[PDB]
């Protein structure tokens, strides 16, 4: 109407720093302990190595 | 390159935000909230002179633990076949912990000048009070890196030394000279500090 | 009057006593254990002999104790910034302090456990080097009490 | 909802505020509804000037009498950045022969861009428009405050500048001391997870 | 009067003691456990000369309870950011300190199994690592219970 | 009165902990696995009683999911945040105990699997070294408890 | 009232709701298809007794796709705060334990596979544990079943 | 009305329709070239069989290609916010679908080509599984339908 | 009436297409060239009838230009932030397509050279899989067009 | 009316395009380089003959130094953001195409000279290939030859 | 009428002009060295016969010198922006391009000064390689003088 | 008069100046003696003569610190912001250059240790090849001088 503004919320800083560093955590966690997963080791010891 | 992976991709990712906010911010006629003034400022300088002093022993210890353990695994494998070189190596570790005391004497040196204040905006601060918490934070950086290289490096040079002295008994006398070059650059960063740090009258 | 923050950052000083120099301690045990292991087999009556380094570990510990009661006695709810950057270098240098001692002893314990099991006259050596270790630690406490006044 | 707008020719002063309210002995009253679409406001006593802007809103008799509110704004050139800065600094009530004054603490910016704030009073679980004790009698809150006075082309609100920011000292604080914390905490978790045991005994 | 998300770092306390615990535990069961896998071939008899370092991480983990229950048995609406500051403190503290004694127990326990295994009178000296190690888990709980009440 | 983002909290503590009780679920299942199928190459007579440590696997999972109930059985569209938030501590917990402990499970049903393919005597004892795991998942539930009432 | 950008939390999440289940099973497929390749070099009359763990694999595509279809059945413009945050939250939940489960069901399979090549015997027990991986996954869904609704 | 700066995620959408599709194909050609080229050298008689798996990874192509028509003809200048992160859910979604299928198209015709000419019974069989590595990406596309008109 | 930043995004795209496709290219005459080393070397017969990997490559080069020299002539001050964003998507797009495409390019182009160096009936299925890559970089150039005239 | 920080970006991209070409020139050059001076021990009378890469490398630097001083042809004052923005692109644009070009080049000279070392008939061949990276730097200059006029 | 931290830039791009330029001349007598020595030890003769790489290094290293005095000289404290960030760009393609040039000549005269200890025809041909890297760094002297006269 | 922060960039840059300078010493000193202690077994008899590399890297140290004794002493607590950020930038360029220069120095003089031990004759030309390292170090000091007292 009046071009007003967004009537943007106060505390802004504190909520966005929370989000933003909950779910870098979460975020990283998972990444790091799927990469552990991905990377493990059969055994390529008798099953495995042997052939013919 | 097992797990060093990841620190690439947090810095690299960090680093690609930051050109990506940056331009961002450029772009959009926007410069005018990126006050670095605001954040100089507001940060109490407390905080900055803290740091300072923890860092300016920090580093210090740091180094000198580097460079204990880096010559003591060498001289005690090496005199397994050779003990007559078990105490002939002690000044190596002298030469390590002197770091330590240069850092410890720069933290007394640096913590004086400590008188809290009440004042809570910029102004009733003031340029003095700003410039003491910039001034001594710089010198105990300084002095906590510079003493911390200087320790890595006197570390190596008295490995080697311990190393090469196991086999010809008349070779000591004439590879301390690298250990004192060393140590030089050690002393060097104590006195910058101190020259930086003169002048501050917080208060 | 103070902000709300204040009482933050003294409270994290205490944390870090309790944290980083324990972690040292830990890892220079640790180490100790495998050395012990490796001379065990072939010198057995020296198995006492090497009490010496892992007490020389557990002393970072108690160092890091000491540091915190005291942090846990000064915290009160009407803390000025001043106090609480004063606690918090505190805990920061003697933490930081505990773990590079605690790493040296680690690597110098195990170096010494290794080379006694082959040369009985190097242990009077070793014990001397691992001096130079737990004595950093020291170092780092002593400004913890220089920041309890100024 | 139309705003309250001085008339020296094209507008000048331009205010709003989705809700305002003040009270004398701790007795609330509305009075969003007597202003802001009431014409019969005594807008009197303002005055404008290039670098100045008393804005001044004078209250027929209710609460006992006839009651002044006085908001003084003022901008000003800053040689750091070539451009002209704003701020609103004072707030003056004015009653039964008797004067109540107020600071102002955070409103301001660039002179071109009009100003918003969520909450303004001088009543906690909010924060703002505090002075240097003497209590005095007076509560006084908008809800959804936003003015320019400065540089209107018309009547209509430039863009809007908000307090909130990404950021506040004490978030920054906190954040720089938990990251060195948290290196620190890093380095020592690489140094004991390479640790490796070893494969076969002696004999 | 207090900001609501003062809650916050009081129940991350109440999260965080428990969770680096249990992965202490979580090293110093498993490792352990692939010690005694090597050692119940030449000597299958020795399983209770063997069964100190799971006992260990037991205890270790019963610790990370007791602060866990104890700071989250202290929680409240209206909690002050002082509390709020000082439980997160000190479930922190235990958390990473209960996380390095697990690591050291696991590493000890999986040296000294085998030590035992080829060498019979290493047993009775392992069990002296081992407590060495255990006393870290004390030292944090002691400052937690200082952060509790002061 | 409350504000527009109470939910978020809440709802991300109950996916972090079912899926971190996932995560360590699977791994525990994967090695197991792995150490039963090279150990029986040589043995089918005991595949039949192998099993037991993946089952405990299991075990773990279920935690999980019913701490998941709790928190979604306590959810409006108008929670403050005082209960929401306590429900993202408690999933927290749970979740990355659980995990440890699937860790542990995991690691030592392969070594002692593989263990048992030439000794048959070690059974009993593995079972007993597999309870001390599973209780610490256990301890996260108990915690859950508290953090599910206040 | 209701924000306008409220859409953005529900799409993500039965993007990812989706998504993640689909990494899962082209993991677990990929290493039971090379598992078999090996397994069927050598032994060529079991090439159709050993598809249960690529079927077993699927279902954690079928998972994600009903979850993707009821969850965007439910979606609709005017979406509160509280409906989309829910949606994030059970989709996110979906994706991920769905991802654990096609790890688990890759390297079980992998290694079990490679091992009933030379011991028919095995064959049926192979089967239990893989039973115990879709179990896992099973209970992936059910919480953001609940969260679909409340 | 709505701002012009949603319109940017409807294009993101777009680019997405494309570009991760495109990868995956290109994936599995960059497998099948290193296989046939180690394959037809031993065995040059069935040169023009180990050619299903290139349109097998090319119809991600196809899928790819659909979609991204289908979101450059649906955009405008007078869309709607919500339906502009519609569009980027769609897009982003079938992209990684497509891609994890492009990966699993990869990995198992690398392990039916070099199987293929050790033993020809062998062939059908990676047929069988080849449709279930098609089946996933498939599976991502008919939700985009779902994300797309509605 | 418009933003002064609307060309910004615009230009991107007038680098973005001109670089990343240009990138792909080169990168696929590079692998070509290592293997005309590798297979001149014993049977110089195959030169002339070896380089159509290399004009492969640089069809894509030729694409980009194509699409560069269009959003160059496509670009005017009186331009609207919805067609910016229409060329930047439609640059990265070409780009990023054809950077795959030269990939897949350059590795089948290799693998497909030193086995036909090594065995000449290949050199006809060579050429098949190669013009199956050579496509997804055309399909990439279907979509940007599009989005240079919608 | 214009701003204040227009000529940062054409002068950046003035920077780059050089700093780009640079970079892809030095490469080229040394790889070509240490190809020759690996081969010429062997045949000294094809010296001359081997230096003909290297020269095209040279060549690409040249086509560098054009377009910066284009854009030093038209920076002024008051300058829009019109014309910075396409010297930014432009710039950016031939800058990393002669990166792309070094480095094929580079890759390209350092087999070819080998090859034409062993027998020197792959020789003219050999440049053949070269000429075609050659033609992939000179497009790059084509598209800035018509943004930094426009 | 002019801001003072405009300043800022021009000063940075002084320190550009000899930082990164420097670097690459320090780069490439490393090198040299670890040929020189290497060809020393069996025709030391030639040893004044292959210092020529180091002479040219210097004169990269000078290029910076000359253009970082200049830019220095320069300097005013009433800069307006324009000139500033003249200065900026100069600093950097100058400080870049140098350290391309020294880079290619450090590889290049090691290759060069190991092979010519075998073949002394090698000696003409290699500086010819120099100069064709030397060049590059006077091309970023050329620029960095139109931005400063302008 | 001045803003507040006016001195934070000159006290940054002098601790720059000095630290990467003591860096660059530190590893040239650190690698030259590590090439004497290597040397020193076989030949003794030259030690003295080869220590002029370490006497070259103190002059890196000498530089540093004359710089941050001007800089240092020029500093008051309420200059300019166009001083301070000429302190700025000569910290900068002289430690940058003082860094490149003990790279250079530590591999050069690594090289020629051991390339005298193998032939004296060489000396002279190491010597050479010294100075053209330690000059590129002189000149970013007079570079900065003219920052200082501009
Ligand atoms: C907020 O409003 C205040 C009242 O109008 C402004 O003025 C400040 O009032 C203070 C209280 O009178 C003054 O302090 C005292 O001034 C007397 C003068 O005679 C001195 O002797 C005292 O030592 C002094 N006490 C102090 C500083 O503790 C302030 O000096 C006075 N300030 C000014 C600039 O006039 C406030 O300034 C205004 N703003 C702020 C930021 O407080
Ligand atoms: C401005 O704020 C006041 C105070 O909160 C609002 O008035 C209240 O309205 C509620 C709802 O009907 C009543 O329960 C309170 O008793 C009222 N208080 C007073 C002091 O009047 C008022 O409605 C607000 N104005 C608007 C337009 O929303
Ligand atoms: C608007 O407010 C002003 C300021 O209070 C009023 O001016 C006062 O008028 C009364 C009545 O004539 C005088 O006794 C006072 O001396 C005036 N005060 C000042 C400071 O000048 C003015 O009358 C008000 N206007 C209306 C229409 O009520
Ligand atoms: C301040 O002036 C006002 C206006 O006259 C007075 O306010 C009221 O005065 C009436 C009549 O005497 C009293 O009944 C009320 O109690 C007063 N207060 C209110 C809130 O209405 C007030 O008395 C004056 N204050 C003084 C002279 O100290
Ligand atoms: C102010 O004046 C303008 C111009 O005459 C008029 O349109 C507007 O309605 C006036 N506003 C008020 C609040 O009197
Ligand atoms: C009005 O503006 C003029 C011009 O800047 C200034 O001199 C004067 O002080 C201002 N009026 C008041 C009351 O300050
Ligand atoms: C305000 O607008 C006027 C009219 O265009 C112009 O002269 C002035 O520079 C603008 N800015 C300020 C800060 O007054």
């Amino acid at each position: 109407p009046y071009n007003l503004a967004y009537k943007y919320n106060l505390e802004y800083s504190v909520v966005f720093n929370l989000v933003l560093w909950i779910m870098i955590g979460l975020a990283l966690a998972v990444i790091i302990t799927s990469y552990n997963i991905w990377n493990m080791d059969p055994g390529y010891d008798s099953i495995i190595y042997r052939m013919t | 390159t097992g797990l060093e992976l990841l620190y690439l991709g947090i810095f690299v990712a960090f680093w690609a935000c930051m050109v990506v906010v940056g331009i961002c911010y450029t772009i959009f006629d926007l410069g005018f909230r990126f006050d670095v003034a605001w954040f100089l400022t507001e940060t109490s300088p407390f905080m900055w002179s803290n740091l300072g002093i923890g860092l300016a022993i920090s580093l210090s210890v740091v180094g000198a633990a580097w460079g204990i353990y880096i010559t003591g695994s060498s001289i005690i494998g090496g005199g397994v076949k050779a003990p007559r070189i078990k105490t002939k190596n002690l000044v190596s570790i002298i030469f390590c912990e002197a770091v330590a005391i240069y850092g410890i004497i720069m933290a007394i040196v640096i913590s004086n000048m400590a008188e809290p204040f009440s004042a809570t905006e910029p102004k009733a601060i003031g340029h003095r009070n700003y410039h003491a918490g910039y001034s001594m934070f710089g010198a105990g950086l300084t002095v906590g890196l510079s003493n911390l290289f200087c320790g890595v490096c006197v570390g190596i040079v008295g490995s080697g030394a311990a190393l090469a002295d196991a086999q010809n008994p008349s070779l000591f006398v004439k590879i301390l000279i690298v250990e004192i070059f060393g140590s030089a650059i050690g002393l060097f960063g104590v006195i910058v500090a101190i020259l930086q740090t003169s002048r501050v009258k917080m208060g | 009057n103070n902000p709300e923050y204040s009482s933050f950052f003294g409270v994290m000083g205490a944390s870090s006593a309790m944290v980083f120099s324990a972690m040292g301690a830990a890892y220079g045990t640790a180490k100790s254990g495998t050395g012990i292991a490796a001379m065990s087999v072939m010198r057995p009556e020296l198995i006492m002999k090497s009490i010496i380094p892992v007490v020389m570990a557990g002393i970072i510990a108690i160092y890091g104790l000491v540091v915190a009661v005291l942090i846990a006695n000064s915290l009160t709810d009407g803390i000025t910034l001043y106090r609480s950057f004063l606690q918090l270098g505190a805990g920061l240098s003697v933490g930081l302090s505990g773990l590079a001692a605690g790493f040296a002893i680690g690597i110098v314990g195990d170096a010494g456990v290794r080379g006694t099991a082959q040369q009985p006259r190097l242990f009077v050596g070793m014990i001397l080097i691992l001096i130079f270790a737990e004595v950093l630690g020291l170092y780092g406490l002593i400004v913890a009490l220089i920041l309890s006044t100024k | 909802h139309p705003p309250v707008s001085y008339n020296d020719t094209a507008p000048r002063i331009l205010f709003w505020a989705q809700n305002f309210s003040v009270a004398y002995k701790d007795e609330w009253k509305d009075l969003t509804s007597l202003t802001f679409g009431v014409e019969n406001l005594n807008l009197t006593g303002s005055f404008w000037n290039d670098s100045f802007a008393m804005l001044s809103l004078t209250y027929e008799p209710l609460f006992g009498a006839t009651v002044t509110f006085k908001f003084i704004l003022a901008s000003r050139f800053y040689p750091v950045s070539a451009r002209y800065w704003f701020a609103m600094e004072r707030l003056e009530i004015h009653s039964n022969g008797s004067v109540a004054h107020f600071n102002v603490s955070q409103v301001t910016g660039p002179s071109i861009y009009s100003f918003h704030c969520e909450y303004v009073s001088s009543v906690s679980k909010k924060g703002n428009l505090l002075v240097t004790n003497v209590p005095s009698v007076w509560q006084m809150t908008l809800h959804n405050f936003q003015i320019q006075a400065f540089n209107v082309t018309g009547e209509q609100f430039s863009y809007a500048s908000d307090c909130a920011g990404f950021f506040s000292p004490g978030i920054w604080m906190g954040l720089l001391t938990t990251l060195f914390m948290l290196f620190i905490f890093t380095y020592g978790l690489h140094m004991i997870l390479s640790l490796k045991t070893m494969d076969r005994f002696d004999d």
